[PDB]
């Protein structure tokens, strides 16, 4: 009967055309709505979409809703709402967890059953409706358009930390000590005049107490639009957005987001004493849901263990890695071997002992090298991709830098520390300057990074893994001059790293067609997992712990002997870190022959190199 | 005046939990105190496990939840058990005195710290990258009336520079035109320290967080730059007091040197309408407090066979 | 009115003229000096798949010499040089862009580099080459920084925020 002063929304109907449109809504009503053909009526019509939802969102106990617009436009009675909520989406909205409060109690006792609803009727619900309407850029908006709701995209540049709000007020009496709670509306405070107590009761008494009072959280998020839609000769423009409760921490910096919110204008004042304000009033948006752009399940182990039962689980995943290149199995056995990694132990005495396998790529110049770092880039969890060209002489470590926004110090880690437990590559290895290598020295060797300046002292942890590539001086890779005058690497450089590979490419017929006939099938347009690699080396790395037996010592100190029938002591050591990494793979929980075998099959045909 | 009844119920039970505790029976409380008396410090330990066995955790929540109004029981408190078993520890050559917690069963990060547990009794975690000088701050004021010559004291300060209103036992009328007398006021230590996020806790791509970190009493210089340390303390609101009124012409209404940010104009919610304020907006930040602080990242002979057992 | 103008654009505006106000700060100095504006009523700039594009292909096929013409015809007051004339048009085109299945991808911009002696007419080819297309920068040596300058910081004076 009576409407909401201003709008023309009644709650009477409203409330009984959402619930409605709850118990009465399908699948069925959908696809007759959208009818598209080839539209799917498989035992969907019948699902009852929104009550499933509302069941497993109660036994959850978790309150978010995904309302959609189309949806709501389905039905027929209810398609009133659908221009009712553009025009008015607060009183809308407000009707909204109105109805949610007791959607719950219309299921909770139609068997009578023993939920307690006490802390359904303590807690509360809302509502994130998306794809309002078509989506348009910020480029294009008018004031006509005030208070309607209106979908957004945008580049997220940066985040602010939580804002505190008032919401309820708290004054004291210095005189009787007396307690009361005052309300705030839109953010004025309407003083207390004289303390309610009747027997104090004395002018001018009040003090307000900053940290007994109420504050929620805000956030304020800055957008900028998008380069793709941006005509010629312009700059960008950006907009302010309001982030409250749940939603706040959610837009990570750099991402790009399509958001739903209302837009708004406040005014700003002319001056900061006076009351005047200026005929020019600031636009935002307020936003209620954003869309963008671990915890395997038994499933997954189950088919993770009868994939590991394979015959030669170490070919296919030599071929899986890096699909288009062809040829070069034997640098991908290495990198496969190194995505694991041998065990990691730290004990009291001898202290920590390495556990990661560092590669060199080098040789001719146009072998397919960067290609091979890029694919083994992804499929680590976590690891940088940024070439030696230039950058700062700390630029994969830690660099004390001041802050843009604010006059102030923040210690900012690098490429290395940034690469923590993963595997960091480094491209263009060649023209690393003379004064940051000796970082990479430090990092090879302790696995940490100190830092001292700006008057703070501390050390951070290095702990990756190095896989780099290289270029020689000129065009070819004579092999009568040894490696070290074409590569320009310092000795000591060259000898740490683990595994050393040597990419020929020489003038041989069947080669050269061979692989241009594959490169041409590529562009000529007619056994690998995609993310299986991701989880199994998670797994392997993350619970996976091998062991040594004396079958691997009988092996490695002989065939260490055989060797020294000019190989160092770094050789063994790079033995047992390759069987070990081994043994993590074909899932096993100790190291036998066939991983010791493959492990010096692996470092002399390094050697024939 | 108005009373509390719970704030008694709470006094109560920490004078209970520091005079029958004793488990170790060694009275280990009342073995501090003594310790104390002999070694004359001026703050006393409570561990939380300790206090998470009396009462099944009645006191320990109580305290937890609203620390912010209840440390004034606590204090008074402590001042009875004192008195009553060690007067020496009631005077100096008053002492004002601290407490610490620590061994809280969870710890939080900087990213978990939200306006609705501002007032309670929180621990944290971060690397240190700023410290400032150990300034005196101004803990009870004494004044002295121009005309009168009346002497006040034990005047509270909050955030701001306060002094009394009503003139003191006389007939004489009088706002304003103190004296502080600097020497009769007590003062406290004052240090504060910037931290930021832990290197695991930071995202792959991530600006990191910072917070202001409030050391006082004999909590100061123990946190040095480029450490990682685990604070626990209040955590609280601090106001900008600038447009608070301040007494003299040096703020001069908010002086800057720097543009502040045009995105956050007027969409940084201040209120209005309180008397002091004026027709200006009152804004505030989030900082944190601390009471107890941890870290977690002589050639002579006979001194040398001390300490050895 | 309002997005009738657009930068860069040479117009002709009609308007009234009118006088600011100029209060505020620094008005004091200034007394009886004041600002100005046009306020706009009109704007009048100086300067598709239909039948008729359809058409024009057609006439043009019919024309013949299509390759020889089109290079030649690129800045017809040099004369010679007609094979980098031709090659111009190649890099005019694009290749193909095919996206290869896991995570291969193959470009189809062409890369052309010009060298050779002083003054064989190497800076007017170039200019002349950024007309044809409207999806062209001339950018120049280290007079100014513009072909790395994807910086993330910009001063604007109108609100002093970065862009
Ligand atoms: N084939 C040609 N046809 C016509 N004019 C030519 C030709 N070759 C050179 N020129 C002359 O050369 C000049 C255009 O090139 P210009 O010498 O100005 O620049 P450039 O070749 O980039 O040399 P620089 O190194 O001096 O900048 C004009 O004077 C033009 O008449
Ligand atoms: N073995 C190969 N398999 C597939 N493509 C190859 C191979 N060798 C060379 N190529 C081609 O040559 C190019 C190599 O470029 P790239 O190796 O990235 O440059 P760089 O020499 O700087 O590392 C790629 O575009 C790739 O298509
Ligand atoms: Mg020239
Ligand atoms: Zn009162
Ligand atoms: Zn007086």
């Amino acid at each position: 009967l009576r409407i909401i002063w201003g709008t023309n929304v009644s709650i009477q109907e409203c409330t009984t055309n959402f619930r409605n449109f709850l118990m009465s809504f399908k699948y069925k009503f959908r696809k007759i709505l959208d009818e598209r053909e080839e539209f799917i009526n498989n035992t969907t019509d019948e699902e009852l979409y929104y009550i499933k939802q509302l069941n497993e969102m109660r036994e959850l106990g978790t309150s978010n809703l995904n309302l959609d617009a189309r949806n709501l436009l389905a039905y027929k009675q209810t398609e009133d709402l659908y221009h009712q909520l553009l025009n008015y989406p607060q009183e809308v909205i407000s009707i909204m967890d109105q109805t949610i409060k007791d959607c719950m109690v219309s299921l909770i006792v139609d068997n009578n059953l023993d939920y307690d609803l006490d802390e359904i009727e303590t807690k509360f619900y809302k509502v994130r409706p998306y794809n309002v309407g078509s989506c348009k850029g910020m480029r294009e908006l008018n004031p006509n358009d005030i208070d309607k709701l209106i979908n957004l995209k945008g580049l997220v540049l940066r985040s602010t930390p939580v804002i505190p709000d008032m919401k309820v007020a708290f004054f004291k009496c210095n005189v009787c000590d007396h307690t009361m709670a005052v309300e705030i509306d839109r953010g004025v405070i309407q003083e207390p005049a004289r303390c309610e107590r009747i027997d104090c009761n004395e002018p001018n008494s009040m003090s307000l107490i900053h940290n007994r009072c109420s504050f929620a959280d805000k956030q304020v998020i800055k957008l900028q639009e998008t380069p793709d839609f941006v005509p010629d000769g312009q700059t960008p423009h950006s907009i302010s957005l309001c982030v409250y409760d749940e939603l706040v921490d959610s837009c990570r910096a750099g991402d790009r987001i399509e958001v739903t919110g209302t837009f708004r204008s406040i005014p700003i004042r002319a001056n900061s004493r006076q009351r005047v304000l200026k005929s020019l009033y600031k636009t935002y948006v307020d936003v209620v849901h954003v869309k963008k752009v671990r915890q395997i399940t038994d499933q997954d182990l189950a088919k993770i263990r009868e994939v590991a039962a394979r015959e030669d689980l170490y070919s296919l995943l030599a071929r899986s890695i890096a699909p288009s290149i062809y040829e070069l199995e034997d640098v991908k056995k290495g990198i496969l071997l190194q995505l694991f990694g041998g065990t990691n132990k730290t004990f009291t005495k001898g202290g920590r002992y390495r556990g990661d396998i560092n590669i060199l790529l080098c040789g001719d110049p146009s072998t397919s090298k960067s290609q091979i770092l890029q694919y083994v880039h992804k499929i680590t969890p976590r690891g940088v991709y940024t070439s030696g060209k230039g950058s700062s002489a700390v630029g994969l470590t830690a660099y004390i830098t001041r802050d843009v926004d604010t006059k102030q110090l923040v210690l900012e880690s690098g490429a290395l520390v940034l690469s923590d437990g993963g595997v960091c590559c480094i491209d263009e290895f060649d023209k690393m300057s003379d004064s940051t290598r000796s970082v990479l020295h430090e990092v090879m060797e302790q696995q940490t990074i100190s830092i001292a300046k700006a008057g703070i002292i501390t050390t951070l942890n290095a702990r990756s893994s190095i896989l780099a590539s290289a270029n020689p001086i000129g065009s070819r890779y004579n092999p009568n001059l040894p490696v070290t005058e074409n590569i320009d690497l310092p000795p000591p450089l060259l000898s740490r790293f683990d595994l050393v590979y040597l990419v020929l490419d020489k003038v041989d017929e069947k080669n050269d067609r061979e692989l241009a006939k594959h490169l041409t099938n590529l562009y000529l347009e007619d056994v690998l997992p995609v993310e299986f690699l991701t989880m199994y080396i998670s797994y392997a790395k993350e619970h996976i712990h091998p062991i040594i037996t004396e079958a691997a010592k009988t092996e490695l100190v002989r065939a260490y002997v055989g060797m020294r029938k000019t190989a160092t002591t770094r050789q063994l050591e790079s033995m047992i870190r390759l069987a070990e990494a081994h043994a993590k793979m074909k899932l096993k929980n100790v190291v036998e022959l066939e991983d010791v075998q493959e492990a010096v099959r692996l470092i002399r045909s390094a050697i024939k190199d | 005046k108005v009373d509390d009844v719970t704030g008694e119920k709470v006094r109560e039970a920490f004078e209970q939990f520091l005079e029958d505790f004793s488990v170790q029976v060694e009275k280990v409380y009342r073995a501090q105190i003594e310790f104390m008396k002999i070694y004359d410090l001026n703050t006393i330990y409570i561990d939380y496990q300790h206090l998470s066995m009396r009462e099944n955790g009645a006191l320990a929540m109580a305290i937890s939840e609203q620390y912010y109004r209840f440390l004034p029981f606590l204090q008074k408190g402590l001042r009875r058990v004192v008195r009553k078993y060690a007067p020496e520890l009631l005077n100096t050559s008053e002492r004002v005195f601290q407490i610490s917690f620590f061994n809280l069963p969870t710890v939080h990060r900087i990213r978990d710290i939200r306006s609705e547990k501002i007032g309670s009794l929180l621990s944290i975690s971060g690397t240190v990258t700023r410290t400032s000088e150990v300034r005196p701050e101004l803990y009870k004021a004494s004044f002295t009336c121009d005309m009168c010559r009346a002497i006040v004291d034990n005047v509270e300060q909050s955030f701001k520079y306060t002094e009394p209103t009503f003139c003191p036992n006389p007939s004489c009328e009088n706002r304003a035109f103190w004296t502080l007398n600097v020497t009769r006021s007590r003062f406290l230590d004052w240090q504060k320290v910037r931290i930021q996020e832990n290197a695991n806790e930071i995202p792959t791509g991530s600006m990191p967080r910072t917070l202001d970190v409030i050391l006082r009493g004999d909590s100061v210089e123990r946190a040095k730059p480029g450490d990682r340390c685990k604070f626990t303390g209040v955590e609280i609101v601090v106001p900008d007091v600038t447009q608070l009124g301040l007494p003299g012409v040096k703020p001069s209404s908010t002086l800057d040197t720097r543009g502040i940010s045009k995105t956050t104009e007027g969409l940084n919610s201040g209120v209005t309408g309180l008397r002091s304020l004026g027709v200006r907006d009152l804004t505030y930040k989030i900082s944190f407090l601390a009471c107890h602080v941890i870290s977690i990242g002589e050639r002579d002979q006979e001194v040398f066979l001390n300490s050895l057992s | 009115l309002v997005r009738s103008l657009s930068p860069g654009d040479i117009v002709d505006v009609t308007g009234i003229f009118l006088p600011a106000p100029y209060t505020g700060f620094k008005a004091l100095k200034a007394g009886l000096l004041t600002e100005t504006y046009l306020e706009a009523q009109f704007v009048r700039q100086h300067k598709s798949l239909t039948s008729d594009v359809e058409e024009r292909v057609m006439e043009l096929i019919t024309s013949g010499d299509v390759y020889n013409r089109l290079a030649k015809s690129i800045a017809p007051e040099i004369y010679g040089n007609l094979d980098v004339k031709k090659a111009l048009l190649l890099l005019l085109v694009g290749g193909v862009d095919k996206r290869v299945g896991d995570g291969m991808k193959i470009r189809g911009d062409i890369n052309v580099c010009l060298m050779g002696d002083p003054g064989v007419a190497k800076s007017q080819l170039l200019k002349a080459i950024c007309k044809i297309s409207p999806r062209g920068v001339y950018t120049t040596g280290k007079g100014s920084s513009g072909v790395g300058l994807t910086a993330a910081v910009m001063k604007d004076p109108v609100t002093d925020e970065m862009i």
